[PDB]
């Protein structure tokens, strides 16, 4: 002898909810600007030498 | 008769006391079940320890 058991309505299981990302773009190296070292060198001693 | 039975096919001790009593039926926590009415009027089912 077994007690009686009758199944009712599922209850409601918690939702999922999906997410569409883009991932950022990287950033970009600095292309090389450069100085004219030698000019300023020169300056310093002919101003030096006067 | 037939734990006792049992018990020595598997090399048990079968179940024996001293004093003025009786053997009956008891639930875990020691009290013992009527003994002039039917299980099904009892709240016995199928499953349970005795």
């Amino acid at each position: 002898m077994k007690r009686g058991f009758a199944r009712p309505t599922p209850e409601k299981p918690p939702v999922i909810k999906p997410e569409n990302i883009v991932l950022s773009t990287p950033l970009s190296i600095p292309p090389p600007e450069g100085k004219p070292w030698w000019l300023i060198v020169v300056g310093v001693v002919v101003v030096g030498l006067l | 008769k037939v734990v006792n039975s049992r018990l020595r096919e598997l090399g048990e001790a079968p179940l024996e006391a001293t004093g003025r009593g009786r053997w009956a039926l008891c639930l875990v926590d020691g009290a013992p079940l009527r003994a002039t009415q039917s299980l099904t009027e009892q709240d016995v089912y199928d499953g349970d320890r005795l």
